[PDB]
């Protein structure tokens, strides 16, 4: 949900969130000496964004009633606006990445997910073994039958 | 309601700057753009620059291209004018422009502006008024302020009436920066002889309360 | 060169005119970005038309106007009597916005004969800074009022300073005051001070004064 230029004007945040959000800092990556300039950020919109949308458009917002043909006075506005990236903005105003997660399910069969057991195994003795998938109760001995690949 | 604030008088010296703000209330300020101008005494009217509240669009006129800043800043939702390097001709008076944008539609026009604030520059040496009486010999009798520094003045006659004929003059900057004006008011009838003609003059910007009588 | 030269410098006719009223540009602009203000003396202007054919929000008497790229102006028929101010031309089409030149009207009372009248100093400019003589003009509609220091022997302008009032309301007439500083060492040297006005109520002109004695 929230509010604000940011999740409301240029990158919508859906609610009922299924996925990671991670935010760490920079001020060596980014932020150059003297001024960064590269990034840009739309500053008026018609209306609000509906959730997961992008939307780059360069064309000039006008906020009265009179057409404009590409003339940038009253009423007609261009939202791009640049980041005030300083060497020394304030902890408030450092340049900071942020990378957001989306998890997602669906009738399709999952294929991302990392599982770790690695566990030693021990021969001879009464054990309560667990391969991939089967489980049971045994003594493992080494054999001399033959499986094919 | 909605309108705009603008702030109070500034007298000043050359070779300072000024500081004039534009509160705007009652209206969605984000999404709108100030203007600057300047009027001077009784004078057609001048453009000094413009800026937008959504912040990176600038613009200023030919010679208004220095010495002049714009700040704006988002916190309150007002807009300042900075100029610099202040000199003799440019004692006059400030105002301010808004338009009435309103959410999703923008006013076409500057429909609000401020009260105008006001600067003057001079050798800043403040000094009391004087009175001076004029009598005649079908007759007029007055009194001149004269010789106090540049601030707004006020002249009564003791009660704020006697409106018959009362000519109060505007403001004369002279050569020395003084400012002077003079009240002369006739009288109803050759009866100058009796009754009261007095020429109080009240002050309040400076701590000086002078009354003086008028006689043939 | 972006100008906003007014046709129309001052008007006066009595309440109820056609009060036509001319803006034409020099370079071409769109009629789009325009606006109109009026500024009745001590307060700030108002907002009155704009985008040369629409209307504020309200508006008395019902205030309209139109033009063309290059041809603007105004009407207001039936001049009401309460509508007396400046008006003013401003356009925002492109940089820079250069304003109106300003336009005044005023009300006619058929041309009245002036009333002039001199002060001479009083016994306290002789021991104050410096002796100052006026002379105050009274109750004339025109503004042509010249006024003429008589220095005895000498037609001199080297430092006189003119004062005028506002209009009146219940006289609907017009104040002046002519004030000359002289040199405080003697004042003699010149016995003979007066002020003359030619004024269109007046035919003959008038020469009044009162030497010392
Ligand atoms: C600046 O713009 C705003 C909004 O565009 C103007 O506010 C609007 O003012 C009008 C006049 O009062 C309101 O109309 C009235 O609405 C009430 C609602 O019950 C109705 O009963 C009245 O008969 C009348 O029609 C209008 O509602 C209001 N806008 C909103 C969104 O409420 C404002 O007047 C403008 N000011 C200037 C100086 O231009």
């Amino acid at each position: 949900g929230q509010t604000g230029k940011i999740a409301d004007y240029n990158y919508k945040l859906p609610d009922d969130f299924t996925g990671c959000v991670i935010a760490w800092n920079s001020n060596n990556l980014d932020s150059k000496v003297g001024g960064n300039y590269n990034y840009l950020y739309r500053l008026f919109r018609k209306s609000n964004l509906k959730p997961f949308e992008r939307d780059i458009s360069t064309e000039i917002y006008q906020a009265g009633s009179t057409p404009c043909n590409g003339v940038e006075g009253f009423n007609c506005y261009f939202p791009l606006q640049s980041y005030g990236f300083q060497p020394t903005n304030g902890v408030g105003y450092q340049p900071y990445r942020v990378v957001v997660l989306s998890f997602e399910l669906l009738h399709a069969p999952a294929t991302v997910c990392g599982p770790k057991k690695s566990t030693n195994l021990v021969k001879n003795k009464c054990v309560n073994f667990n391969f991939n998938g089967l489980t049971g109760t045994g003594v493992l001995t080494e054999s001399n039958k033959k499986f094919l690949p | 309601q909605m309108q705009l604030v603008q702030s109070g008088p500034e007298v000043k010296k050359p070779g300072t700057s000024v500081k004039v703000s534009c509160k705007a209330s009652g209206f969605t300020f984000t999404s709108s753009a100030v203007q600057w101008v300047r009027q001077a005494r009784g004078q057609r009217l001048e453009w000094i620059g413009w800026i937008v509240v959504g912040s990176g669009n600038t613009n200023y006129a030919q010679k208004f291209q220095e010495r002049v800043t714009i700040t704006r800043d988002m916190s309150t939702s007002t807009a300042y004018m900075e100029l610099s390097s202040l000199r003799s001709e440019d004692t006059a008076v400030y105002y301010c422009a808004a338009p009435n944008c309103s959410n999703v539609v923008c006013y076409d026009g500057f429909d609000i502006w401020g009260q105008g604030t006001m600067v003057t520059v001079s050798s800043a040496s403040t000094k009391g008024p004087s009175v001076f009486p004029l009598a005649p010999s079908t007759a007029a009798l007055g009194c001149l302020v004269k010789d106090y520094f540049p601030e707004p003045v006020t002249v009564s006659w003791n009660s704020g009436a006697l409106t018959s004929g009362v000519h109060t003059f505007p403001a004369v900057l002279q050569s020395s920066g003084l400012y002077s004006l003079s009240s002369v008011v006739t009288v109803p009838s050759s009866s100058l002889g009796t009754q009261t003609y007095i020429c109080n003059v009240n002050h309040k910007p400076s701590n000086t309360k002078v009354d003086k009588k008028v006689e043939p | 060169e972006i100008v906003l030269t007014q046709s129309p410098g001052t008007l006066s006719l009595s309440p109820g005119e056609r009060a036509t009223l001319s803006c034409r540009a020099s370079q071409s602009v769109s009629s789009s970005y325009l606006a109109w203000y009026q500024q009745k003396p001590g307060q700030a202007p108002r907002l009155l038309i704009y985008s040369a054919s629409s209307r504020a929000t309200g508006i008395p008497d019902r205030f309209s106007g139109s033009g063309s790229g290059t041809d603007f102006t105004l009407t207001i028929s039936r001049l009401e009597p309460e509508d007396f101010a400046v008006y003013f031309c401003q356009q925002y089409g492109t940089s820079p916005w250069t304003f109106g030149q300003g336009t005044k009207v005023e009300i006619k009372r058929t041309v009245a004969a002036p009333s002039v009248f001199i002060f001479p100093p009083s016994d306290e400019q002789l021991k104050s800074g410096t002796a100052s003589v006026v002379c105050l003009l009274n109750n004339f509609y025109p503004r042509e009022a010249k006024v003429q220091w008589k220095v005895d022997n000498a037609l001199q302008s080297g430092n006189s300073q003119e004062s005028v009032t506002e209009q009146d309301s219940k006289d609907s007439t017009y104040s002046l005051s002519s004030t000359l500083t002289l040199s405080k060492a003697d004042y003699e040297k010149h016995k003979v001070y007066a002020c003359e006005v030619t004024h269109q109520g007046l035919s003959s002109p008038v020469t009044k004064s009162f030497n010392r004695g």
